[PDB]
Parts: structure tokens; C-alpha cells; sequence
């Protein structure tokens, strides 16, 4: 039943929420990436391995821009001719009508026609 | 036209080259139909000009494409009497397939081709 996943979810939720909550700060944007918050202990006094996740818990400290998806949006991609095939084609889509067109094209024109 | 007269704008070869150039779809036979066009004597006052650039030749893959170019040629007006309607209908349709604008003529039109089929 999709309720249990609903109130599946919605425990998680309130887990992490109490989680960080007791951890003191206020939201999760502020500790993605502050990994010094983290810290290596033993296994037992009966293992005796060496284990060492160091190699892990360093981090390259950022500067200006943040350690998160500060932008929003898609990264557009420059577009090819079939754009200006669109404002020619204005009829097809306003009434529904054929049209024949011709056009020069190069090697440096990727996956033409794609938006019309 | 007659053979002994002197010459005209639109001769017998001039149009079957024409003819068969359109229906073949080859512009080979087109081109042949311009030398054999601009290949005669004086005509008209157009004629004795002649072009005269100081540029350099460039690659003919820069310059503007067919279609921005065919969305300036109109035909002019024709008269819905004087003609059948089969002929002005397929000037129209074919005109209004590739952009390019038609004419109505003098004798308006009939109202029942207002929207398409």
C-alpha cells in the first residue's frame, strides 16, 4: 500500500531531522562537506588492524564558491540552425500547413532537426 | 514569331528548355537554359549594363540560404476570369507552401478557400 512507503519516508525524515537537531546545527546545507566533523575509532582490542580512512577524510578547502549546487538551472548548450528553422516555421504551428525549406549545411551542425 | 522575322523575348527552344529543365528536377538543364538566354544580342537597355566588382571571389557557402532569400519573390496579380481556377489555385497553393506571398488579382476570390483543406 502506498501508505507504508508514504510513513516510511516520513520517519526518516523526522530521524534525521532529531539527528541533527542533537548535533546542534540548524540545516543541512551548512554540514555537507565540513567532513571534519567526523572522527576514526577501533574496531576492539581483539582485531589489531591498521585500518586507516585518512585517505578519505581530507578535503580541499573551497574559497569563494560554495561546496553545493549554488546554481540554478540547466547549463545551456549553444544551439545549432534548427533554431532559426523554428522562426521560419511559424504556419506548421499556428495552422497546420506543409512547408518545403533548403538550406547550406556544414560538418560543425550537431543532431539538426532535433527540436523541430 | 516567324523565322523571317527578327528576334523575341520567349522562343520555341527557350521554352522546352524551360519545360524540361522544371519537370526533370536537374539544375544542369536550368543552367543551360540561362547560357542559352543571356548568349543573345542586345534586347533590352538592361542588357548593355554589365556587372564590375573590386572584391575578392568568395566560397558561395556563406552567403544567405535559399530560403531567405525565396521570401522575397512574389507573383503578381492575376485576374480570377482570365484564368482557370485550377491554375490560379496551384499558383497559390505553391506559392503559400515555401513563405512567399501570391496575389489575388482584380475579380476577387472565392470565400470557400478561406481555410485549409
Amino acid at each position: 500500500t502506498p501508505e507504508k512507503v508514504v510513513n516510511l519516508f516520513t520517519f526518516l525524515a523526522e530521524e534525521v531531522r532529531e539527528i541533527l537537531a542533537g548535533l546542534g546545527f540548524r540545516s543541512l546545507n551548512e554540514v555537507i562537506g565540513r567532513t571534519d566533523l567526523l572522527h576514526q575509532v577501533s574496531r576492539g582490542a581483539e582485531h589489531l588492524d591498521d585500518l586507516d580512512l585518512n585517505p578519505r577524510l581530507a578535503q580541499v578547502d573551497p574559497g569563494e564558491n560554495a561546496r553545493y549546487c549554488t546554481l540554478q538551472g540547466r547549463n545551456e548548450v549553444p544551439d545549432t540552425l534548427d533554431a532559426r528553422i523554428v522562426a521560419d516555421a511559424r504556419p506548421l504551428f499556428e495552422e497546420g500547413e506543409k512547408m518545403q525549406l533548403a538550406y547550406n549545411a556544414r560538418n560543425t551542425q550537431r543532431a539538426i532537426g532535433t527540436r523541430l | 514569331f516567324r523565322k523571317s522575322g527578327d528576334r523575341h523575348g520567349w522562343e520555341g527552344g527557350v521554352i522546352h528548355t524551360l519545360q524540361q529543365a522544371v519537370t526533370n528536377d536537374s539544375y544542369t538543364t536550368f543552367k543551360k537554359y540561362s547560357e542559352q538566354v543571356n548568349k543573345r544580342p542586345p534586347m533590352q537597355l538592361r542588357d548593355l549594363l554589365e556587372l564590375r566588382s573590386t572584391k575578392a571571389p568568395v566560397p558561395v557557402d556563406e552567403v544567405e540560404s535559399i530560403t531567405a532569400i525565396r521570401k522575397r519573390f512574389i507573383t503578381p496579380g492575376m485576374s480570377m476570369g482570365a484564368l482557370s481556377p485550377e491554375a490560379h489555385g496551384t499558383l497559390n497553393v505553391a506559392m503559400n507552401r515555401i513563405g512567399a506571398k501570391s496575389d489575388s488579382g482584380e475579380g476577387g476570390e472565392d470565400p470557400a478557400r478561406f481555410r485549409p483543406d
